[PDB]
């Protein structure tokens, strides 16, 4: 029997967040760099 | 708890594995109600053995081994919800060939797992 | 009809005060630990039945069996608190170890 | 001119109506879809489909020039427009025209001609057509206004122009009090919109709708078929149709289709119309509008009559003449139609978007047709209208057809957003609607009985939600047993069986906001004995499947029933004829997320729309119920209001911002 | 067997338009020669009153030069020959 | 990783060889481009009865076809019409 239901992790990140925008444009150049 | 508990069990990275050959399960041919009937509760007075087992096993099927020798004793294969399996089984007092039968079909099994 | 007295425990005034605690009745918790509807095999039900001369012990304090959990085939061994607050008589020491004792030989997990 | 391949300028269920038709005639189907439709049923069905751009409306299927690109591009000999869109647009008919194009519809002359209320009034006034009517009046003399007034007849309102939510307005029963109520009417007008002029609108008395189905064509020849009652409307929105209308003998509809039949031949109109008209209480109709399309309620028509109305606007599209002539018509039975709506009627009717989780529907046969643009995962979009399907039966008899359509709306199930169904139940069985006593404010009259709360379920319905929740879970032991080599081990049934005692399961169910306990005890034979309070109930069944839907068969006490089972999310769906219930399955506390979240600060925008007013500074103190912000989502005003007496720390949105649905519109100080 | 002619002359009434066409197994390339060969894939306009279809082969079956290679006959109607023959292309 | 996979892949119609670059792209479409025109195709199989027929977008436009592959030969069968390309045979 496999039909319990269980939590899952993760939350939602606060896309509007300076944070979050500063942290995805770094990391998206790095990318960019290596593709 | 009781939740913890099942999730716990669920990560043990186990399943089953047979040893042995399956086969369709089938239900016994007589009512297993009846079993009161014939057996009673006087142990004095004696039944045969081959009626319990004709209510219990798949189909009422029953392959009896040395059914002429040492007859105080029953011994066969059968089969349990598709499992295998060899009865014995008193159906009387126990003689010299009852137990060399019960010794002879004992190895048998054991050579068949 | 003995068995239906076994399944009471230790009583009413023993139960009612297991459940005032917020605790599960050791049945119900058996209950809800196995797979829904699976069948339970119990074990050793009349362990403790007339064992010692003024002291009843339904079965033994202690419950035993085989069900499935997640699929799987486990022993299930519970002390019953409402039976003389789950204190081990020398029965119910000769119950759990004939528990295990199986577990072991069949390879099956055990639950406590 | 030989039509073998036409272009559906048009979505959803019009296109695939229109495509049906096109395809038994072997004329070949070009749809065109946005973005947003790429996937829709009607793309599949025209295997030619061409994009025209993003889910906005304006941007794809009102782009005349992208439309018309598409119809080069596939050579598509003709457009049929549907309804909607650019089916009345007068610019689209002739630029087809200008481009070789055949338009399946009225030429744009009769599109133009009737697009005007008062041209369309004065052509059907001088085709004979009553032109009555009871208007507003833009003169301000007291002496013009009362002259007006009387000419309306009494009894009359006075309105301020300016202005809503019933400030200035006067209730005028006789000549003699006119005069006071006007200016008390104004007085209070200048005082709160600071405009003094006032309408005239009135009409004495003339309750209920009656339109006709007429179809011409080029030669001009013009033909009726019957007429059609749409009365039942909430906000002009039709919502019940039927034909033939009742209570009208054929001798009185054959007079009225005549008048009509000649305004149609004095315009040449070619293709479907219909004339609309306003009826009253003895039977005199009065003109009221010309739709110059096929009309969304022409199946109730196609039903009575067993004509193909998009056929017959392929062929005299194409040119041939009328296929039947009127003496040919022949009147057989009596249809209805209900047009199932994306909609909340416990809250005033709000339009609702979403996905179709489950859309299983009635079976169909000829009385019965399920007009369906949809299918089971399709999601309603707020770009597009929200109709889900429209649902029409033929009867022999009246009251057999709404018989008919009650048990049918029954088998239909829409679980994943609110809809207009039990709406529709209740309105087809209230006792003046099956009396056929029906008129345009039926149902502002009957709004308290056709708007029905939600009522406690009996403790037979809860046996069976129960057993339905057993019954799953010896599925899914079923379906776990099916993947394990001991396929035949005792372990895997579910009989719940213990050794010299019997199983007593303690199950809780949720029915409104009561916690129901039922005890369910696993018997021998394979019964369940279920105890509710003082009460026992037998109860036995099984799960079966027909089609794709889940069916439970159950006996309660000695009595059999058969439902269709859904159980989604925590919630049980049973679904019988009976009726349907829902049953909520308590969610454990550990399961639901601990820490749950809390001081929320934003209330969401109700859809995306244009903020059109801002009542909040960057720091404001307010209180719950203090209004934040004016949002207006397709022309609907929502007024956002403040959740807590927590001061304003921020604000996201400025006036003229577009904010999309569910975006957080404020920000509180934490506390 | 015996039995008299079903329908009066008055009753026989003319209805619509009616197309047939016959498939061969000929290629027209060399002058229409007949050609013998199996049918590894065969399929046929769906049937409906309006479209029928007489044939004696399967998908699967080998036409043979012992008998003449005619595939099938397909008929077809509708209210006009225009619109018939619109139908048999389709078809 | 990091780079995308481009198949050069040839195909015969009549006489000519046809040189199409295929570019699998991330979202499952397929980028194609044969000469200088670059073209993009989403697509996938399905079956009515028992002919397995292609559903196909290229550059937006969409069609449905009756797809049979026998030997070294592609069969695609429309409404409009019947196309047959040739898959080259190695040496
Ligand atoms: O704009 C979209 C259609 C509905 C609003 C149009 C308003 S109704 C009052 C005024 N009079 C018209 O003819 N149009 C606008």
């Amino acid at each position: 029997y496999h039909g319990d239901s269980v939590a899952s992790l993760g939350t939602q990140p606060d896309l509007g967040s300076a944070l979050y925008q500063e942290n995805y444009k770094q990391m998206k150049a790095l990318v960019n760099q290596l593709h | 708890a009781l939740h913890l508990t099942r999730k716990v069990v669920r990560n043990l990275n186990y399943q089953k594995k047979l040893d042995v050959t399956i086969e369709p399960s089938e239900e016994p041919l007589f009512p297993a109600d009846e079993l009161y009937g014939i057996v009673g509760a006087n142990l004095k007075r004696s039944f045969d053995v081959r009626e319990v087992i004709a209510r219990i096993v798949d189909g009422s099927r029953f392959t009896e081994f040395k059914a002429f020798y040492g007859d105080t004793l029953v011994t066969g294969f059968a089969r349990i919800f598709g499992y295998p399996v060899g009865i014995v089984g008193n159906n009387g007092v126990l003689f010299s060939e009852s137990a060399k039968k019960g010794t002879h079909f004992v190895q048998l099994c054991c050579q068949r797992n | 009809e003995r068995v239906e007295h076994i399944k009471l425990g230790g009583g009413e005034k023993a139960r009612a005060l297991h459940i005032s605690r917020g605790k599960l009745l050791p049945r119900e918790r058996i209950d809800n630990l196995i797979d829904p509807g699976s069948p339970f095999l119990e074990l050793s039900q009349f362990a403790g039945y007339q064992l010692y001369d003024n002291e009843e012990v339904p079965g033994g304090g202690i419950i035993t069996g085989i069900g499935r959990v997640s699929g799987v085939e486990c022993m299930i061994i519970a002390n019953d608190a409402t039976v003389k607050g789950g204190a081990y008589y020398p029965v119910t020491v000769k119950k759990q170890l004939r528990a295990q004792e199986i577990a072991m030989q069949n390879r099956l997990p055990c639950i406590y | 001119r030989n039509i073998t391949k036409v272009l559906i300028a048009n979505r959803g269920e019009i296109a695939c109506r229109v495509m049906r038709t096109a395809k038994k005639l072997g004329v070949q189907t070009v749809a065109v879809y946005s973005e947003a439709d790429r996937n829709s049923m009607h793309v599949d069905m025209a295997d030619e489909a061409y994009s025209i751009g993003p889910a906005p409306s304006q941007q794809s299927y009102l782009s005349m020039e992208k439309i018309i690109q598409v119809a080069k591009t596939s050579a598509a000999q003709a457009i049929h427009p549907g309804c909607g869109f650019l089916s009345e647009n007068m610019e689209f008919a002739e630029l087809c025209k200008q481009e070789g194009i055949i338009f399946i519809g009225p030429p744009p002359s009769a599109i133009r001609d009737m697009g005007i209320k008062s041209t369309s009034k004065s052509i059907m006034a001088a085709a004979g057509v009553p032109v009555v009517e009871g208007y507003h009046g833009e003169d301000q003399s007291d002496q013009c206004l009362k002259e007006h007034a009387r000419r309306i007849g009494y009894p009359v309102m006075i309105k301020a122009v300016r202005g809503g939510g019933g400030k200035g307005m006067r209730i005028v029963r006789s000549e003699q009090e006119f005069q006071e109520q006007l200016e008390s009417a104004r007085r209070e007008a200048k005082k709160s919109f600071n405009d003094d002029a006032m309408l005239i609108e009135k009409f004495v008395d003339t309750p209920r709708h009656v339109e006709v189905q007429v179809f011409g064509d080029h030669h001009g020849n013009a033909v009726y078929l019957f007429e059609r009652d749409c009365s039942v409307q909430r906000r002009h929105q039709k919502i019940i149709e039927e034909a033939p209308a009742p209570g009208i003998k054929s001798e009185v509809r054959k007079k009225l289709g005549e008048a009509a039949v000649r305004a149609a031949k004095a315009v040449n109109y070619v293709g479907a119309g219909t004339v609309e008209f306003i009826m009253d209480s003895k039977h005199n109709f009065c003109f009221m509008e010309m739709n110059t399309r096929l009309q969304v309620e022409h199946p109730v028509t196609e039903m009575i009559t067993g004509t193909d109305l998009v056929e017959w606007q392929l062929r005299i599209a194409a040119g041939e003449k009328i296929p039947l002539s009127q003496e040919e018509i022949t009147l057989q039975g009596h249809a209805f139609e209900a047009r199932i709506y994306a909609e909340d009627p416990s809250n005033n009717f709000m339009p609702v978007a979403g996905p179709l989780v489950h859309l299983s529907t009635p079976r169909a046969d000829p009385s019965t047709r399920i007009e369906t643009g949809v299918r089971q995962g399709d999601e309603v979009s707020v770009h597009y209208d929200p109709m889900i399907a429209k649902l029409v039966v033929w009867a022999a008899d009246r009251q057999a057809a709404l018989t008919k359509l009650r048990y049918s709306l029954r088998q239909y199930n829409i679980v994943g957003l609110h809809t207009n169904i039990d709406f529709l139940l209740n309105l087809s069985g209230h006792p003046e609607f099956e009396a056929g006593n029906v008129h345009t404010d039926f149902i502002p009259q009957h709004h308290k009985q056709l708007l029905l709360s939600r009522k406690a379920a009996a403790k037979e319905s809860l046996c069976q939600a129960a057993l339905g929740l057993i019954l799953k879970e010896k599925a899914m032991t079923d379906t776990f047993t099916l993947q394990a080599h001991d396929q035949f081990s005792p372990f895997s049934s579910s009989s719940g069986r213990r050794l010299n005692i019997s199983y007593t399961r303690n199950m809780t169910l949720k029915d409104g906001k009561n916690n129901v306990a039922i005890a369910v005890t696993y018997n021998h034979d394979g019964s369940y004995s279920m105890q509710i309070e003082d009460k026992t109930f037998q109860v036995l069944g099984n799960l079966y499947s027909e089609g794709d839907c889940t069916y439970l068969k159950c006996s309660v006490n000695g009595v059999a029933s058969k439902a269709k089972l859904i159980i989604l999310e925590n919630t049980i769906y049973l679904f019988s004829k009976e009726g349907s219930i829902e049953i909520d399955i308590p969610v454990p506390k550990y399961l639901s997320s601990v820490s749950s979240q809390e001081t929320q600060g934003g209330p969401l925008a109700p859809m995306t729309g244009t903020i059109e007013k801002v009542f909040v500074k960057a720091g404001d103190k307010v209180k719950a119920g203090d209004s934040l912000m004016v949002m207006i989502a397709m022309k609907m005003e929502h007024t956002i209001k403040s959740p807590k007496d927590g001061t304003v720390k921020k604000v996201f949105y400025r006036e003229g911002a577009q904010a999309n649905r569910h975006t957080p519109l404020v920000e509180f100080e934490e506390e």
